[PDB]
């Protein structure tokens, strides 16, 4: 019934909703509005897929709550797998096991991807005898559609001895490592050939080959035990072997994208990072995003705008995003009725988008699934007016709560 | 053993509305029905990242009323207390304690069977062969109800060792784990020797083999612990366990790769339930702005659970920003995101009745007439304070015979002790004498 | 006990970036952390010249 | 060995020094880790009961097309490992 | 075989 | 044997009688009676112990008791009940963070105690028999009222053959583990003492019944369990402080399991008390961490002193009264001990004199309490002591006058210090 | 011999039998009330009956605290101990710092144990067993003694063990003509080796070749070892053994190492108490020095309260340099001697004066005395005069360097004019400040 | 070295024949920096004694 996933703050985004002139619909893959902030991330979007050009740098800025995240979520959707979209907030590179130009280094190359092509040959079948003579023995395997003998030599038999002592299992055998894998007591035997040659795509990134290849079962990459890699040396060498991958047919590179949210949180040490982390050949696309104005940036006294030192503002292209109408509120909010469960009355909705347009939006959003849930309380199936308004005397939002501070408390 | 026990559930009727005074809650009306919606909508299991702020003065039952939500939700789902003080660890990066605290509010619920082996064991037998190591050991097996014969691995006869069985003693394995238990040596046997160093058990009854189901039940947290720092059991990587054995900043490869994956791979095939649960930050107004800059991607996450944070402050600098002010403590970027729920400051008769609901609460009788004193004291102090008098008066009490709290017991129990407000004065009459 | 343990899966290539064989320098000549629980001041500065 | 402690070091005999420098009325108090253990033997049999709620093999397996020597290599080194320090932990094996 | 035996005894104590 | 009086030895406890009424100058505390009387208060709710978080805060002057009454406490409540007793200061760890030091702070002043009781066999050894084979062998045994024989299976003759036990050792087996543990030698274990051999370590044999049943308590610390239990290597529970106890499933883990226990009956809690000495050293972190470490079920009583007012907290520039903040603050009880009468700080010096194993004069105490009444409690304790070194180096019986004088002289009291820092030495 | 250093003059307090100063005893001069204080607190430590006793030794820089700080660990003498630290030692890496104070508290309490222990070594001539009547039925060859033959350089002597010994002595694998350890008390056998008078002559071989034992066949002694409590715990803490796996914590080093209350109180004072009241040990509870205090933190300032409050403490010397100054660790409090008013409230002061130009010639005199230079009498006056007007320490340091150019110059002693050129040379804090203050 | 490793089992029987000579022999003037010696020299290799566990 539930999966792991379920409705979040982003769910209704399934893309960025433009035509193939990269000319945004007012409302479609379930983004509103937002015309000239989405078109420019369309055009950054095919800048990434061209891929020809490295370490380019996209700020996108404006108020609270104006699509900024919600256009990122978007270029990610619609950008879909099999191409790196490393996410990460600024607050992310304040670390405690290595430092946070390496943590921003080691951003940068989880989003560069190498596309490796691989040919193996792989086993697929139902058990029907296995022998031990103590040693070699025999292996009879069954698809639906024929059955043969193989020969157990050494390594082979020494494989399948490790969970051995049952039948009519029916398993994989990969013939390139012995890898038997089973897939249980003969869920249904298969179909077709028995041993076809099989091909595997795998993209890995680059901060997996750094890490698999820093050590002796280097790959940890599962538990962030790496500390800080060698760089220079195992990791200059790993520059030179995937470019000597490619442009030989070994490899492709794929360079992907590396999304800082609230890079308002970087301080100077990560922003003089970023000059030049950006200009190597293996520089992914960064997009970033702040809602903050002209303030002061982390680590020093110096007052700057989006709160990023100024030479890195020469770095990187800035898109705005502007704040929404009436019209596109109360779209915006019936996307997300829509996402969720709910169904809500016209007059209802015009109501919710007075109430979004007079405080804040992401509140209105906040305030859909409570009236929902209080219709459910009094057994309705549309959520009226009054829901509406019950809700919005039971949950304040930040506006109101601090107007209520007229009576006193801690400091 | 009490400290907010009065409160076993947010007392609202079947409309969900609060009935004034029940289930140990006697005032918040409308806190405690909008903390009705939040019930409703953490048992949905439709939502995640979805993020509550209980504010308002010190007091004023904003952990009462967060507790209330868990005894409301009741044992089935994660309920995972947090002080914000908690984010300031020495052995993991501060952004990580909180990313893993999400992780242990979602509950799974998963059904496991394990395959034993027990009974007293008649007979062993390792089955040599060249390599030149062991290959298996063959066992015998008895119980009240019947015999059996086996061959088991070479760990097993290692564990088995490590145990150092003998033949015709009583032993236990379960073959997933692989673990092993020496039980003791069988009951018939007691008469052997005079004195002996064993310990004697009946015979083990039910099969000699057998099955049985067992729901268990982990968090998200569980499953990403045990694939970053396993015990494996089966294996000398117990020296990874050992000589290093810290807490390590797991990372988004594994825990919003594998472990989402085979989670959801469990879910889908009928073996597990998922059951988000609640992260109940308490003092959050002292977070780190790095911690409540990471907040923003963490309430935005699908899969994230609800979050009910509680905050105390009026308006005050944001811990780490040294110059930004902002309401509650909490930056208006994350307050942005959450439903605020007021908590009122309560007047004389409600502070009396939760006086009277303590009382009851830890077994001590008190009269009416030194019950409406504890009410004067805490309008006069606050109701935690005039709360608080009320153990060392019924000891008072029990040391002059009296079975119940009087006038004077409250009166020289609040001539002893001072609140913080009246200690105040003391210390700025004579300031220059306290330091 | 999970059997969900997880495999992680690469190419062959990745696996073998950092392998030379007859382009990789011999480092025999300046390994001195090698010598010291294994050779003596006598050998080298007396016996060999 | 033991360059600054209460104990000795491993003497020859009674005919050199530091045989009759060092009491063993000292040595008594050290109580290297096996009385540890056996004198929270007790206490161990008891009050140890913590076991993580899930529990899975080594941090991952890592298959591919492999380097053929990579294998035996490793299998090598835990033979290594495990035939010399196991029976170490042989006295650990009852908390374990 | 070889059924070495010790004793120690309370001989008068 | 050798713990040397410190500034408290003289205190052997609270004062108070069975009412819990503060004696003047008796149990060695003197005069403070309404803070005395508090204190009796709250250790009466630690001993009854059904009320888990409550705090007390013991303010006032330095020096008017504070550390005192908080030792008189320990004193009074005496041991089977935790008291730890630690230093605001010593939260501020390198290896684990202020917040899991002030939780193992909290958890180390919990005992869980499992009471048991189990058989033995305890008695002289008359004889013991053994044979190489699988070998076997008899035991015989004596007590003052019986004797009764024993034969053995292999592993005893293994755990008796691993003590080298013999006759005229006096010893304990246990039916259920089988370790043997010779108390000592009985009066028949005398060896031939023909040659060199082991001393003659005699002890009475043991009386009535050879076989007897009696009770085992095993009280750990909830700290103690909650270490042990977190990682396999745990000797680290002597070993270090060395933790960052993981919460998931320890805590919790833990607390389930003791209440289990509880509940079942198989163990007993025995909640205790932590006391915080220097409280304002403390973080506004750690003071935020405080607020719901309290409100818990398995959380102690602490007691927390503080010498300062109104003065910014620690962490931050918020002024406060104690420099601890309101929040914290009002989950407490305060205690305010007051300044000593010329009286109490006469008898104060008497007592501790006393203590101190020190004659002195009418008028060297009227000399002395003077002393201590223009400068400082502390300074004419110190005194004391320097002035009997004076007076034993001029082979004096007692301390006069002119020793208090002479050493008074010869050292200063901040006060005076003060006054002769007008050279400008280092500013 | 070695080398000298700032204080390898004083001997002592210089304190006769009254505890006063004629002028000049045992290297020390002046300070007569500073070293009369401190002669009382001496006698305070050798009493053994105060625990936490702490005394602060505060003056102008120069003015001996130091001095007359280490004289009292002259006056003490190298049995009980004393234990110095300065007041920047406590700010680590490893471990927090009021566990470094804790560390030094207690590795200021001795504890010197005396033991005698017994023993008898020879080559082994003799190894027959003794034969008795059957204790039981009869199985014969009933061994009640063992004989056993030991050869010294000294003389040959058999000896009688009870048959534990045979059965140890055999899975010890002796053989007659090696050279064997026997322990009375304890009753372990071990081989030393197999004796020297049958040579290695070709045999190449490692095992000990031991030469024939000289002295008695029978040996005892008391041995007599002083441990600090802080070495038990540390022993105790990371412990050596080649079992155990933990016990090969051994490529790592040890830092996290904060000692736990546990083990230091619970399982480590009994042991003390119970050898001091049996009749094996005797406590000799030390000093603790801690100079340029003023640099210890507010945290640290605030765990001496508590720490000097125990039972188990020493008596801590504290010495201080500054004026009424901010202590470390606040925000602009300040308080004199960079200390605390509340832990000033917890010391006995020592006020150490400043030396008059006729004190200042007889320091330069000894110092000249100690680091083996020959002055003349008018160096010596122009050494004091120049020293009046500067600091003491740098009138004396010249001493040296005009000695090298005296040696240079071809002089046996310094003449006037070797001092008038270092004091050119090299300048002093005072002048090198003029230039400072003179070019930019 | 007298460095042994094992490419794989003949393509008869898996890895090609090699093509070439079956002693080969060549130049490598490939370049190193002192850092890189530095690092190479900071910890030791091999041993199979308590060094395994700092491997
Ligand atoms: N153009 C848009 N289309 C759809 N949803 C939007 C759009 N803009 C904002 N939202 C929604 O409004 C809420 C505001 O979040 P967001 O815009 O991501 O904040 P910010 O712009 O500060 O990053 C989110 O629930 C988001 O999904
Ligand atoms: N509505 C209520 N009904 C009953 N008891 C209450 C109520 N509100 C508060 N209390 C009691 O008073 C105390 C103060 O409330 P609390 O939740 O601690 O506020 P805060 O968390 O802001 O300090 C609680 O610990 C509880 O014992
Ligand atoms: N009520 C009392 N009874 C006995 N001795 C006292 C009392 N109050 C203070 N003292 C003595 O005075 C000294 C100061 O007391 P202390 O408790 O350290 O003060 P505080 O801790 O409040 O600064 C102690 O060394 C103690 O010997
Ligand atoms: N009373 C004294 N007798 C002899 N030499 C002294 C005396 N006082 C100081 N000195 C010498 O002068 C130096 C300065 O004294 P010292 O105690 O080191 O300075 P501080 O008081 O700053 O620690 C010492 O190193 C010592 O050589």
């Amino acid at each position: 019934v539930t999966r792991i996933e379920r409705i979040g703050a982003h769910s209704h985004i399934r893309g960025l909703g433009l035509d193939d002139a990269l000319e945004p619909r007012q409302a479609s893959q379930g983004m509103v509005g937002q015309l000239a902030a989405r078109r420019a991330a369309g055009v950054v979007l095919e800048m990434i897929r061209e891929g020809k050009i490295a370490g380019r740098a996209v700020l996108i800025a404006g108020q609270p709550g104006t699509g900024k995240t919600a256009i990122a979520m978007g270029m990610a959707q619609a950008l879909g797998p099999d191409t790196p979209f490393t996410a990460i907030a600024g607050s992310e590179i304040f670390s405690l096991e290595m430092s946070k130009t390496e943590a921003l280094t080691q951003a940068f190359r989880r989003s560069i991807g190498v596309r490796i092509k691989e040919e193996t040959e792989i086993i697929e079948g139902e058990v029907v005898e296995i022998q031990i003579d103590r040693k070699v023995g025999k292996l009879t395997l069954k698809t639906t559609e024929m059955e043969t003998i193989y020969d157990l030599g050494t390594k082979m038999i020494e494989s399948l001895t490790k969970d051995k002592v049952q039948a009519g299992d029916v398993i994989t055998i990969d013939k390139a490592t012995g890898k038997i894998s089973k897939l249980g007591r003969s869920v249904q035997c298969p179909d077709g050939e028995l041993q076809k040659r099989k091909e595997v795509v795998h993209t890995v990134s680059l901060h997996e080959i750094d890490v698999i290849n820093s050590r002796t079962q280097g790959f940890l990459a599962l538990f962030s035990g790496d500390t800080g890699e060698i760089k220079s040396e195992v990791r200059e060498q790993i520059n030179a072997k995937v470019a000597e991958w490619r442009e030989e047919g070994k490899a492709e590179i794929i360079p992907g994208v590396l999304f800082i949210d609230e890079v308002h949180m970087l301080d100077i040490e990560s922003f003089s990072f970023l000059n030049r982390a950006l200009e190597s050949d293996m520089a992914p696309v960064l997009i970033m995003a702040t809602n903050r104005g002209i303030t002061r940036i982390r680590g020093t006294s110096y007052q700057s705008p989006h709160g990023i030192p100024i030479d890195l503002l020469d770095r990187l292209l800035i898109v705005s995003t502007t704040p929404y109408s009436e019209k596109d509120t109360k779209q915006i909010l019936r996307i997300r009725c829509e996402e969720e469960d709910v169904e809500m009355s016209e007059d209802a909705y015009t109501v919710l988008t007075r109430i979004g347009l007079e405080t804040s939006l992401r509140y209105a959003i906040q305030l859909i699934t409570a009236a929902s849930l209080v219709c459910r309380k009094r057994k309705g199936t549309e959520v009226q007016v009054d829901d509406i308004k019950r809700v919005y005397s039971l949950f304040l939002d930040e506006s109101r709560s601090t107007q209520y501070m007229k009576e006193y408390q801690d400091a | 053993i009490a400290s907010h026990s009065h409160v076993k559930g947010l007392g609202l009727d079947e409309s969900g509305l609060a009935k004034q005074a029940a289930s140990g809650l006697v005032g918040q009306e409308n806190a405690r029905e909008a903390c009705g919606v939040i019930v409703e909508l953490i048992k949905s299991k439709k939502m995640a990242g979805r993020a509550v702020l209980l504010a308002g003065p010190p007091g004023t039952g904003k952990t009462a009323l967060a507790l209330a939500i868990a005894q409301e939700l009741g044992s089935k789902v994660p309920f995972c207390p947090m002080v914000g003080s908690e984010v300031y660890s020495t052995e993991i990066k501060k952004t990580e304690v909180l990313m893993e605290n999400f992780r242990r509010a979602i509950g799974l619920r998963i059904k496991e069977t394990k395959e034993v082996y027990e009974g007293e064991v008649t007979e062993l037998t390792p089955c040599e062969t060249e390599n030149k190591t062991i290959s298996h050991v063959i066992i015998g097996l008895k119980t009240a109800k019947g015999t059996k014969q086996l061959k088991l691995d070479p760990s097993i006869f290692e564990s088995l060792q490590k145990e150092r069985v003998e033949a015709g003693d009583v032993i236990y394995i379960e073959a997933n784990s692989g673990a092993v238990k020496r039980q003791g040596r069988c009951d018939t046997y007691a008469t052997e020797f005079d004195l002996e160093a064993e310990e004697y058990v009946p015979l083990p009854k039910g099969d000699v083999h057998k099955k049985k189901e067992i729901i268990q039940d982990v968090t998200l947290h569980d499953l990403d612990v045990a694939n970053a720092r396993p015990q494996g059991g089966q294996d000398i990587l117990s020296m990874m366990g050992q000589l290093m054995k810290p807490k390590k900043t797991e990372i988004t490869d594994k825990l919003r790769g594998e472990i989402n994956k085979v989670v959801n791979k469990y879910i889908d095939q009928g073996i597990a339930e998922l059951v988000p649960g609640v992260l109940f930050v308490d003092e959050v107004h002292m977070l780190d702005i790095e911690c409540f800059t990471y907040l923003h991607r963490a309430l935005e996450s699908s899969i994230a659970p609800i979050v009910i944070f509680a905050s105390n402050r009026g308006n005050c600098v944001i811990r780490g920003t040294e110059d930004i002010t902002s309401p509650h403590g909490i930056p208006l970027d994350l307050l942005d995101r959450v439903m605020i729920i007021r908590t009122m400051l309560y007047t004389p008769q409600e502070m009396k009745q939760i006086i009277k609901i303590r009382a009851q609460t830890e077994g001590i009788n008190i009269s009416e007439e030194a019950l409406n004193h504890l009410g004067e004291i805490g309008t006069k102090t606050t109701l935690r304070y005039s709360v608080q008098l009320l153990t060392p008066a019924n000891l008072l009490a029990k040391i002059n015979g009296k079975d119940s709290i009087e006038k004077e017991h409250v009166e020289e129990i609040s001539e002893l002790f001072y609140d913080a407000k009246s200690s105040a004065k003391i210390l700025a009459d004579q300031q220059d004498k306290y330091m | 006990i999970t059997p969900g343990i997880c495999f992680s899966t690469a190419s062959l290539v990745l696996r073998a970036t950092d392998v030379h064989p007859l382009q990789r320098i011999d480092m025999g000549r300046f390994d001195l952390i090698g010598l010291e629980g294994r050779v003596s001041r006598y050998e080298a500065d007396t016996f060999l010249p | 060995q033991p360059v600054a402690s209460p104990i000795g070091p491993r003497s020859p005999g009674p005919s050199h020094p530091t045989f009759w420098t060092y009491t063993e009325a000292a040595h008594r108090a050290v109580l290297f880790p096996q009385q540890r253990l056996d004198q929270l033997s007790e206490i161990i049999e008891r009050f140890i009961f913590v076991m993580p709620p899930v529990e899975a093999p080594p941090p991952s397996l890592h298959a591919c097309h492999p380097p053929p020597w990579l294998a035996p290599r490793q299998a090598a080194f835990q033979e290594q490992l495990a035939s010399e320090l196991w029976p170490r932990a042989r006295p650990l094996h009852r908390i374990v | 075989g070889p059924i070495i035996t010790y004793h120690s005894v309370t001989v008068p104590r």
